[PDB]
Parts: structure tokens; sequence; C-alpha cells
């Protein structure tokens, strides 16, 4: 049945602060969607070479 | 006539994913990536390193025997 | 050259705003041939014009020596003796054929401080892009 | 193993084809000396000098 | 309707009580999927401007 | 004919990846040139300019 | 086809199956084939029970060289358990072809 | 769960991607003369005494 | 109403870059092909400058390239860019030939035929750019070409008297030398779109040699980013060559000028052409050694019917990788021979590496193919 | 199996200067297209020599 299949467990791939199955990640995805986000920006003041 | 639609036929296949601003750009580096790296270079050392030994034995004596048989000459040098 | 090689026993001396460039030793093959004169050894019988000098190709250069103590006074004063002399025409020489010399080497500064900025962002770019690809599943349930 | 040449029915392969090339493999023999400024055939009739 | 892009076409708004699902749904045939989640993701970016 | 003798290696001051040359060397060392020599070597890539 | 090398030629076929190395990737020795014309028609023949095995064995070694990784050892794929499943559909399908050409020249 | 310094101005500046597409331009600045600390004072630290405007109040003036 | 998939010009580049299947598990080894695209257009607006402050003639052709070093402002680092840049597409085509050869991308007959003719064109460029500064390397290396070019028994002595300008070394030697050396880069441009328009009916092989049909991903962003941080490592190491060690790759002898005036103490030409030099000075005959130079690289047209493996790619071939590695140990060999003086140790070693080299590509490898089935049961 | 409509380099050829379909009224006021490209081939193989002795 279809009902017979889930998601496999991502734990070892999350990062740290959406390990938490029971907090409902409020304020921590804008707070966490950044890491690699200036990354992309810093590069461009880069290519100004 | 190569588009994502018309490609080949398949069946019962599952993929899951994670949004890459959901996890951690680098994961496990020097814990899984050295002891990785170690035996990908243990699987092809027989393979590829002994045909540039033999290169190496040749360059030496190649450069060796040039030399003493130009300007070298300590006891064939006689009447 | 008709008469260059006629006033030198039959050699004409080169031109050198090129010649550590147009050598295998660059500056130190013009500085071991100035100071590195000898005797003729025994057995070298030498002609008219040649002086046994053993950095030279065939051993036989038509080049009595040039310099020597004092043939020279510098002009904020320096002891002008003969290693010294030869030092400072190959610090000569070597700006003659490379003037581009200190402008290559701190443009090349600059070179490694921006690509050791540029380099490990877009690494991390493409590291964000293809972690999609490293982390999925596949499952077959025929 | 290209043995598509070896048969018993395309031996009239070369015999239908070899009565058009009759002077085809002597064509440069008459056509490019038109333009080489050479002295090929040049000797072998009176027709030109 | 006009490209008969699709067989119909539907948009939700599930809630529970801290949280829910905001979305659409449809249904296509195999060389469709493309361009019908291409004018959907241009309706919403058209809204938020 | 037989041998050769090459050059041993000096240390000289512009010998690294970052160094300059030394800016008084050339003045004493272009006097070698201008009132010991050129007697036999023209340098005739090389102005007063 | 000779009786006193029969267990002493069999060694170097055991040894040489576990040098090369699709086992690893979970393959079998017909996954491997290059595709030509003779090879694309006897996939087209296989049945259907046949044909979704072998192709999601491959997906699922093109992802795990993708991430340059290989399976665990328990499961790779044995020596005697490689199911030659393409070879009876490949003999019939170039026998077809090379009794057309027969008739081509005859 | 109070989070890191990564909420840089994610909700300021960098959601609408409006920052992304002139940072050829606006976002551009604090790497032309704030890097006085670099190549130049690093340059002349090794060849120091060896440039020519190091060796200059030996000749003007005079 | 996508207006990436219904404008006449925009469909074509969705087509060939963005919307583009591609399989998933492709290496760092598919990244020379867009490499070899950036140092062919780098070498255009490089050869732009050099072109233009140029005069071609006996009496002037060396003086007019130390002209730009010293006098010409920007002049030292775009000549030494266009030189090192030269010795940088010569180490990204092997590389690319030798993906090719090890993976079976030979397969794609119509693609390896084109790129069969795109090494020629390139390499017979090159030659005719260093015969242009007119040194000593630029003489004796010219001058070995033409006796092996006036040994074609019929129309050679007329072929060279044309090429020459008309007589010999003249002032217009360099006048079909740098005519041949302007228009032969346009030619490899229009080539390499026809290159890539064959390519584009199969798509690309991958590292295992099957089919990969159920497992594509699009071109962009996988491949765009990936191509643009290889490129970016590519300007780090030519860089790095022209502004810290710009005669690191190159030859003294050829800042002595060109005359007659005396033999060099060598004669030896770039690093890329010295396998090729050390064949043809290990055969003692001038038409011999003619035709091994051409056959030294037209030998890979031979290489879709040499084929009996039924496996495509050397993945799971470990007899045919220790031939393939013995061969690029061959040709290292040859480098090393063909800057060596014509001795003693180096003509029986220079003339068994050439016999080796012809002896793996066309009696060694398929035979091991062969006993390679026979142990797989097939 | 005709080779023209069914090769990738000469069904390009064949789209463009032999299958196209053309008006049948076209006067001679639509030859200087085809001009034009002659004039700036022209313009080219004689431009290479005067660059070369300039
Ligand atoms: C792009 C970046 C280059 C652009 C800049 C241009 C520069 C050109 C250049 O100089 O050459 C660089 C080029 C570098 O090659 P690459 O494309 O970056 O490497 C390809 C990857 O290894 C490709 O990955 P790979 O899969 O082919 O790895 C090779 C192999 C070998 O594995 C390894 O040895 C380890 C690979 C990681 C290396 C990390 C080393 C850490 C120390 O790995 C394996 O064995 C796996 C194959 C499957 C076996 C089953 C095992 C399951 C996995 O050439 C060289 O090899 C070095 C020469 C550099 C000087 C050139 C002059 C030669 C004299
Ligand atoms: C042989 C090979 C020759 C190539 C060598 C270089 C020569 C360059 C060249 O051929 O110029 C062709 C030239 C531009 O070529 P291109 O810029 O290199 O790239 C082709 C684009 O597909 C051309 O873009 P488009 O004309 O299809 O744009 C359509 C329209 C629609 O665009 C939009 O409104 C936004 C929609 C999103 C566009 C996303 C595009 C996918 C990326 O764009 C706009 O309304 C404003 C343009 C936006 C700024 C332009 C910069 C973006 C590129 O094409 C034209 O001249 C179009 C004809 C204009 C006549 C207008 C008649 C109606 C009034
Ligand atoms: C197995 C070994 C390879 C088997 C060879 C057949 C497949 C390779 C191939 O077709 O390349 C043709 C071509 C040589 O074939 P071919 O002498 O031109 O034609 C006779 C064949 O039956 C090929 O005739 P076809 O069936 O291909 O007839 C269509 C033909 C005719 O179509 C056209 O070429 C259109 C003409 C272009 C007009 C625009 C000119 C622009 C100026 O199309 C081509 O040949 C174009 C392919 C070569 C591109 C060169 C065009 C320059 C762009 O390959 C090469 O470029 C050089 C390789 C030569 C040695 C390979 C064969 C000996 C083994
Ligand atoms: C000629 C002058 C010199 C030309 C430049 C020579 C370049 C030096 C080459 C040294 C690079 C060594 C690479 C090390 C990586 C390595 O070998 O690991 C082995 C690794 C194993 O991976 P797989 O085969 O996919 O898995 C098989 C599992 N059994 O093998 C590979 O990476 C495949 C090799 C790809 C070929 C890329 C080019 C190799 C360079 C050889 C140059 C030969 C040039 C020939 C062209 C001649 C043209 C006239
Ligand atoms: C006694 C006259 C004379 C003097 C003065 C002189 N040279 Fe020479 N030198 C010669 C001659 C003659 C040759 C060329 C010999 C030949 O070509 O056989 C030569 C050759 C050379 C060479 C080339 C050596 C080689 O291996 O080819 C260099 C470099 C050189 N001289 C540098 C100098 C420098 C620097 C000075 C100034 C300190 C100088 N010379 C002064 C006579 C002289
Ligand atoms: C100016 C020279 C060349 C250019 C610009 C060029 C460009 C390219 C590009 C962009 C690709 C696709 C990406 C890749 O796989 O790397 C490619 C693939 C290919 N090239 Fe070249 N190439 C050149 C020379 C050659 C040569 C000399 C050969 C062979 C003798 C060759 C044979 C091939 C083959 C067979 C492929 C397909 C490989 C595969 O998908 O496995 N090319 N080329
Ligand atoms: C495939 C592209 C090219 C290759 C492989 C190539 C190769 C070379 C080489 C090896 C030299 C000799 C440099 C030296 O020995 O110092 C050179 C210089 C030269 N090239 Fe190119 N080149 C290419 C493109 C071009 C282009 C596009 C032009 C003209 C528009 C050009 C014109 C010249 C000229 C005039 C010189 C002489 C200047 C000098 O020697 O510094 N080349 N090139
Ligand atoms: C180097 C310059 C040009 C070349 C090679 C060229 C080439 C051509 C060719 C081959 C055709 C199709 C045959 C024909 O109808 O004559 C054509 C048609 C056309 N050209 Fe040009 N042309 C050039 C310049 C121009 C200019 C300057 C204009 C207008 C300002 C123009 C506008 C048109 C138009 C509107 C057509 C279609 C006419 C019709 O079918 O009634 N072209 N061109
Ligand atoms: C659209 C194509 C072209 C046009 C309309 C054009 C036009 C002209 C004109 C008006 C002159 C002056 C002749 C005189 O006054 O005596 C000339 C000559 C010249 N052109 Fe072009 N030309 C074209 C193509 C080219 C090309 C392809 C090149 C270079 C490869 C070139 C380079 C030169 C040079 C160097 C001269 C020298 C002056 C002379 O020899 O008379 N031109 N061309
Ligand atoms: C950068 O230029 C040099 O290295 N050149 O030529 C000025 C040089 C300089 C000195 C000595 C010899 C050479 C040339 O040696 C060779 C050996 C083989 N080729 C060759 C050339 C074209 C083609 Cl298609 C195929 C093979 N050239």
């Amino acid at each position: 049945s279809h009902t017979d299949i889930r998601v496999p467990d991502f734990s070892d791939y999350r990062r740290a602060e959406v390990l938490d199955s029971t907090k409902s990640s409020k304020e921590s995805s804008d707070a966490r969607k950044g890491f690699s986000y200036l990354i992309t920006a810093t590069t461009t003041v880069g290519v100004a070479y | 006539g190569r588009e994502f639609g018309h490609l080949t036929r398949m069946r019962h296949v599952i993929t899951y994913s994670l949004s890459p601003f959901e996890q951690r750009a680098f994961p496990h580096y020097f814990t899984k990536g050295i002891p990785n790296v170690l035996r990908r270079t243990r699987a092809c050392i027989l393979r590829v390193a002994p045909p540039f030994v033999v290169f190496y034995l040749v360059y030496t004596w190649g450069t060796q025997e040039f030399e003493k048989s130009k300007r070298k000459n300590p006891a064939a040098y006689e009447n | 050259p008709e008469a260059a090689r006629a006033a030198n026993n039959g050699a004409l001396p080169p031109d050198l705003s090129y010649i550590v460039r147009a050598r295998h030793g660059g500056e130190d093959y013009v500085f071991s041939l100035l100071t590195g004169y000898c005797e003729p050894p025994t057995g070298v019988s030498l002609r008219e014009g040649l002086y046994f000098n053993p950095y030279f190709p065939g051993q036989a250069i038509a080049m009595a020596p040039p310099i020597y103590n004092e043939v020279l006074e510098f002009d904020d004063g320096t002891p002008a003796t003969m290693s010294q002399v030869a030092k400072d025409v190959c610090t000569f020489l070597r700006w003659a054929s490379e003037p581009e010399h200190d402008h290559r080497k701190r443009m090349g500064l600059k070179m490694l401080m921006m690509m050791g900025l540029l380099l490990p962002l877009v690494y991390a770019m493409k590291r964000h892009k293809w972690s999609v690809l490293k982390s999925r599943k596949l499952a077959y349930r025929p | 193993m290209l043995s598509r040449f070896l048969g018993p029915r395309y031996r009239e392969l070369a015999r239908n084809w070899i009565p058009t090339a009759s002077m085809w493999g002597a064509v440069g023999a008459v056509g490019l000396v038109w333009a080489t400024d050479w002295r090929l055939i040049l000797d072998w009739v009176p027709y030109i000098n | 309707a006009t490209r008969k892009l699709c067989q119909s076409f539907q948009t939700f708004n599930i809630c529970y009580a801290e949280t829910g699902l905001l979305g659409a749904h449809f249904v296509c045939d195999n060389m469709s999927i493309d361009d019908m989640m291409f004018f959907l993701q241009g309706q919403w970016m058209r809204l938020c401007t | 004919t037989d041998l050769e003798l090459h050059a041993p290696s000096y240390p000289w001051s512009h010998r690294g990846l970052l160094s300059s040359l030394d800016h008084t060397s050339i003045r004493r060392g272009f006097q070698v040139y201008k009132q010991v020599c050129s007697s036999c070597h023209s340098m005739d890539y090389v102005a007063y300019r | 086809a000779v009786a006193a090398s029969s267990k002493w030629l069999e060694g170097i076929r055991k040894w040489y199956y576990n040098a090369a190395g699709f086992n690893k990737l979970g393959l079998m020795r017909d996954d491997t084939i290059y595709e030509d014309d003779d090879v694309k028609e006897a996939i087209r023949r296989l049945p259907e029970n046949l044909y979704n095995d072998r192709v999601f064995r491959i997906k699922r070694a093109l992802d795990l060289t993708m991430r340059q990784q290989i399976l665990p050892k328990e499961q790779w794929t044995k020596y005697e358990e490689d199911k030659f499943y393409l070879e009876p559909y490949l003999k019939e399908v170039i026998r077809e072809r090379k009794e057309r050409e027969e008739w081509a020249k005859k | 769960a109070a989070p890191t310094l990564t909420a840089r101005l994610y909700s300021l500046l960098f959601r609408r991607t409006s920052t992304f597409a002139l940072t050829i331009a606006v976002g551009a600045l604090f790497f032309e003369r704030a890097f006085d600390q670099g190549a130049d004072a690093i340059y002349e630290h090794i060849n120091q005494g060896k440039l020519w405007k190091h060796i200059k109040h030996k000749y003007e003036n005079k | 109403t996508n207006i990436r998939k219904s404008h006449p010009l925009m469909k074509i580049i969705n087509n060939a870059f963005i919307d583009l299947p591609a399989p998933s598990n492709i290496s760092s080894w598919w990244n020379f092909g867009s490499l070899l695209g950036i140092c062919l257009i780098l070498q255009i607006l490089t050869g732009l400058f050099l072109a233009m402050h140029y005069t071609s003639d006996t009496t002037t052709a060396f003086s007019s390239v130390t002209h730009i070093c010293r006098d010409v402002n920007y002049g030292w680092v775009i000549r030494y860019l266009h030189a090192n840049g030269a010795s940088m597409f010569f180490i990204c085509l092997f590389i690319h030939v030798g993906r090719g050869l090890y993976y079976g991308s030979y397969m794609f007959l119509e693609t390896w035929n084109i790129g069969v003719v795109l090494l020629f064109t390139v390499m017979a460029t090159a030659f005719m750019g260093y015969v242009l500064p007119w040194g000593q390397m630029s003489f004796w290396g010219a001058t070995v070409i033409t006796n092996l070019l006036s040994a074609i028994p019929y129309i050679g002595t007329d072929l060279v008297e044309w090429i020459w300008g008309g007589f010999s070394v003249d002032k217009a030697t360099l006048t079909r030398f740098f005519a041949f050396h302007f228009i032969l880069p346009f030619i490899i441009t229009a080539l390499a779109a026809v290159h890539l328009l064959f390519l584009h009916e199969t798509g690309s092989n991958n590292p295992t040699g099957i089919s990969s049909d159920m497992d594509k991903i699009p071109f962009h962003p996988y491949y765009t980013i990936k191509d643009i941080l290889g490129a970016l490592f590519m300007m780090l190491i030519l860089l790095i060559l022209v502004l810290f060690s710009p005669d690191l790759l190159g030859d003294p002898d050829n800042y002595t000028p060109a005359n007659p005036l005396n033999t060099p103490p060598h004669i030896k030409p770039e690093w890329y052409f010295l396998f090729a030099y050390a064949i043809l000075r290990s055969i003692p005959n001038k038409l011999g050694g003619v035709l091994a130079l051409v056959a030294s690289i037209l030998i890979l047209i031979l290489m879709p019917m040499l084929h009996t493996s039924k496996q495509r790619s050397m993945m799971f071939r470990p007899l045919s990788q220790c031939l393939f590695w013995m061969l690029v140990a061959d040709l290292i060999t040859l480098t090393w021979i063909g800057g060596q003086p014509v001795e003693h140790p180096f003509i029986i070693i220079g003339q068994l590496a050439s016999i080796l080299y012809f002896l793996i590509i066309l009696v060694l490898m398929p035979i091991t193919s062969i006993i390679e089935n026979n142990l797989l049961k097939w």
C-alpha cells in the first residue's frame, strides 16, 4: 500500500538548528537561511577584479 | 528530439530529496573524506604507478651512461 | 663586423642588452665568467688570441680579463674590489634584460590575495547547489 | 571481418562500375596539366606547343 | 483552456492548530508539467507584488 | 667539445619570489658598463631615457 | 577445453571478476555491455520484470559513482550468483542478422 | 533555541534579491581602498631600503 | 509564452546550455572541453595586440618582438600571456584526447573525426608562430621541416619555394608563415561549432560506459557552476606562470638572434613538439621520417576499427588500464629524448620508444581486449 | 533514408537553400540581397592582400 511509504531519516545532514522535530521552526528559518548566502554575495564583490 | 519528457521508460522507482537551505553544505569532511580518498588510492595504485617507475630507471641509466661515454676517462686513456 | 673581429683576432664580442636572457645561466653565468680566469693547463697549447676560461664553450674565449682591483671608484664611496665590480654589473644587465622585474612581482601579490577570496566563495556556492543530489535516497518497490 | 566484399553474387559489383572508369584513373594526366604549367603530356602530341 | 495544458487544477488552504499547508494541485499529461509549473509560480509572484 | 662547466647558484638579493632588485646596486653597476666597457659591447636596446 | 586446467583456469576467471569492480556497484555482467544495434534489439525483447530490474540496478550504480562511493561488502554481487539474463536474447538477434546476410550474397 | 549571527541582514536587504542583480556596482566597495592593508604594505616590507622611494631623501634638495 | 522556449534565437541557447540533459556522474575530466574554448578565445584577444605592432622581415623580426617588452605599453604582460597561453592550450588538449581514448568516446564516430582534424590544425598553427620571432630555434627548427618537405619525390622542391616567399631566408618568408598563422585560428572556431553539433545528437558519455537516459539532470545550474569553478582554477595557474616565472617554458637560445652566423649548441622546439621531433630524428631517411611524423597523429582515426571489447570504457578493464599508462610513460620518454643530443644512449632508446608507441595501439591493445572477453565467459 | 533530409549538417542547408518555399512572382528587385553577400565576401578576400603589405 501507499501508506507503507515514509521518508527515511535525514538527521546526519540537517543544519544544527532544525534537528529538533518538535519546535515549529518559526524564527530558526530566517536566521538559518544565511549560511552560504553572503558566500554568494561577497563572491560578487570579488568579481570586481 | 532529446528533451526531458521523451528519454526512456521507467517504473516503480521512488526518490527523496531535501532542500539546500535545510541542510549543511559541509557534512562529514575529514571523518568520511580521508578514509574514502585512501581506499581510492589503494584501488588504483597497482595499475598507474609501475609504468612510471620504469621511466625513472631508464632515465637514470640514460644520463649516467651519457657522462662516462664522454669526458670521464680514468683508465682507458693510455698509449 | 669587418673592423670588429679584426680588433679582437677573429671574434666579435656580442651585444649585452639581452645577454643574461640568452644564456643557460642567467646573471649567474656572467658573474662566474668575469671572475673565473685561470692559466692554460698542461697540454692545452692555445694560439695567438686565446685566454683559458673554464666557464666558456670551447675553453678558448678571445677575452683578456677586463676588470681588476680599482678600475673604477663609485660615487658615494664603496671599496671597488673585483668581486664587488662584477656583482654590481650583474645587477645591471639583468634589469636591462628584464626591466619589468619589480612590477611583475608586486602585481603577482594582489593576484594571490584576490584569488584567495574568489576561490573559496565560488566553491561553497557550487557546494550549495550540489547538496540536493548528494543527499538523495532511492527505493525500488516492484 | 570485412567479408562483405567476398560474396558470390556481388562479383558483378565491379563489372557494372569499371566501364565508367576506363579513363578515370588517368584524368589527372588529361585534366590537371591543363592548370599545372608543366609539360607532362605536352610532348605526347604535336597538338600543343 | 486556450493551450489545453491540463485536465484540472485547484488551490487549497489546509489548517491545523499551529501550522498548515498553502498551495495547489494539478493533473496533466507527460509533456505539460514544465509549462504548468512555470505559469503557476508566476501567479504567486504576481500577487506578492 | 668534451665537457662544460656550469655556473653555481649565487644568493642574489632578487632571487626570492617577492624580492625586488637593489636600486643602489644598479647605479653602481651602470658605471661598470659605462666607464670600464663599451669598448667592445653595444647594448643597442637600452637608452639614457 | 582442457581437462587438466579445469579448476586452474576457473581461478583466473574468479580473480578477474573481483579485479573488475562492477560487482562493488551492485551490477551484473550483462548490465555493463556496450549497446550497439544488436544489443538494443535484445533489450526491447526482454520481459517486463527483467527490464525493470536492469533499469534500477543501473540507476543505483550511476548514483554511487557521482558520490565516489561503493556498496557495503555484504551487498556485492557474488560470482556464482550472476545471471546472464541477456545472453539467450542476444544470440537469437545475431543469428537473424547473419541469415539476412547470407541471403544478400547468395 | 537562540540562533547565531548568520541572520546578517537577510530580512533587511537580501530577501527580495534586489542586492544580487547589482553587486558588481552597488555592493562593490570595501575592497580597493580598504586594502591598503594588503599587498603594498607587505611588498615594501620585504624590500625595505631597496625601492626608489626609500632612497629618495638622499638625492633631492641637495 | 515562456520566452526562452519560443524566441528564435533564445531557444537555440536554451537547448544548448540551459535545458540540455546531462549525465549526473560526470567527473572533472569532462571539464577540459570548455577549458579549450577559454584558451582559444584568450589566444585571439591577445594575438590582436601582437599583430598590431608587428613587422615580419629577415632584417627586423628579432627587434620587432623586443620592442614590445620594453617600449610598447602593457606589452610584456601580453606577450608572455600569449607564449604561456599556448602552452596551456596544449596541456588541455592532451588531457582531452586521453580522456576520450580511456573512456571509449571515439565510438561517437563523427565527433571523433572532426577532433583529429582539430588536432592537426592547432599543431600546424603553433609551428608557424614560433618561426615568427626569428631566433636560433626559429631558424634551425624551420629548416629541418623543409628538408623532409623537399623529400616529396615530385612536387616538393616547388612546394617549399612557393611557401618560402620565393627563394630562401628573405624578407617575404615571414609573409606566408605570418599569413598561415593569422587565419588558421578562425577555421578552428568554425570547426568547433560543427564539433559540438554532432555531439548534441547523442549527448555525453560517462565514466561507466553505460547509457544514462534514466538519470539525466539539467545542465544549468549543476555544470554551469562547475565549469566556472574549473575555469577560475585555470586562470590562477596561468597568471602564476606569467607573473612569477615567465621564462620557465622556453629556450634561452631563441634570445640569441637568427642569422646563419654559427651552428647552435643544440636544436630543440617547445615542449609540446618534443615527442614528434624525437620520432623523425630516429629514422635515418628523410622520406621514412616524414611518413612516421604524419602516422603518429593520424593513427587516432583507426581507434574505432581496432576495438574488440564488449564493453565501451576502461573502468572495468584492469589489463587494459595497465597498457594505457604504459602509453603515457612512453610519451614522457619521447619528450625527454627529443631535447637530448644525438649520441650513443639516446639513439637506441629513442628508436625503441618510437616502435613501442605503434606496437601498443595496433597489436597489444586489440589482443588484450579479446583475452579479457574470454575471461568474462563471453 | 534520403540523406539530405536526415544528416545533421545537410538538413540545415536543405531547409535554407534547397527545399525552401518561395513566392512565384518574386521580381529582380529581390536579387540584391544575395548580391550584398557576394560584395561582402569579395571585400574580405581583397582586404586580405592590402593589410598584408601595409
Ligand atoms: C679584452 C677585450 C674585452 C673586454 C674589455 C671585455 N670583453 Fe667580453 N669578450 C671579449 C671578446 C673578443 C668576446 C667574444 C669571444 C668570442 O666570441 O669568441 C667576449 C665575450 C663576452 C661574453 C660572451 C661569453 C660567452 O660565453 O659567449 C660576455 C658575456 C662578455 N664578453 C662580457 C663582458 C663584460 C660584462 C665586460 C665588461 C666587464 C667585457 N666582456 C669586457 C673581449 C672583451
Ligand atoms: C579546439 C579543440 C577542441 C574543442 C574546443 C573541443 C570542445 C569540446 C567540448 C566543449 C566538448 C563537450 C564537453 C566535454 O566532454 O569536455 C567536447 C567533447 C568531446 N571532444 Fe572535443 N574539443 C576539441 C578538440 C578535440 C579533439 C582533439 C578530440 C579527439 C581527437 C575531441 C574529441 C571529443 C570527444 C570524443 C568528445 C565527447 C566526449 C564524451 O562525451 O565522452 N575534441 N569537445
Ligand atoms: C590557436 C591559437 C594560437 C596559438 C596556438 C598561437 C601560438 C603562438 C606561438 C607559439 C607564438 C610564439 C610566441 C613566442 O615564441 O614568443 C605566437 C605568437 C604570435 N602570434 Fe599566435 N597563437 C594563436 C593565435 C594567434 C592569433 C589569433 C593571431 C593574430 C591575430 C596570432 C598571431 C601571432 C603573432 C603575430 C605572433 C608573433 C608575436 C610574438 O612572437 O610575440 N596568433 N603565437
Ligand atoms: C550586409 C548587409 C545585408 C545583407 C547581407 C542582407 C541580406 C539579405 C538577404 C539575403 C535577404 C533575402 C533575399 C532578398 O529579399 O533580397 C534579405 C532580405 C531583407 N533585408 Fe537584408 N541584407 C542586408 C542589409 C539590410 C538592410 C540595410 C536592411 C534594411 C534597413 C535590410 C532589410 C531586409 C528586409 C526587410 C528583407 C526582407 C524583404 C522581403 O522579403 O520583402 N537588409 N537581406
Ligand atoms: C565591408 C567591407 C569593407 C569595406 C566597405 C571597405 C572599404 C574600404 C575603403 C573605402 C578603402 C579605401 C580605399 C581607397 O581609398 O583607396 C579600403 C581599403 C583598405 N581596407 Fe577595406 N573595406 C572592407 C573590408 C576590409 C577588410 C576585410 C580589411 C582587412 C582584412 C580591410 C582593410 C583595408 C585596408 C588596410 C585598406 C588600405 C588602404 C588601401 O589599400 O587602399 N578592409 N577599404
Ligand atoms: C613551436 O615551434 C616549434 O617547436 N618549432 O617550429 C618553429 C620547432 C623549432 C625547432 C625545432 C623544431 C621545431 C618543430 O618541430 C616539430 C616536430 C614536429 N612538428 C610538427 C609541426 C607541425 C605539425 Cl602539423 C606536426 C608536427 N614540429
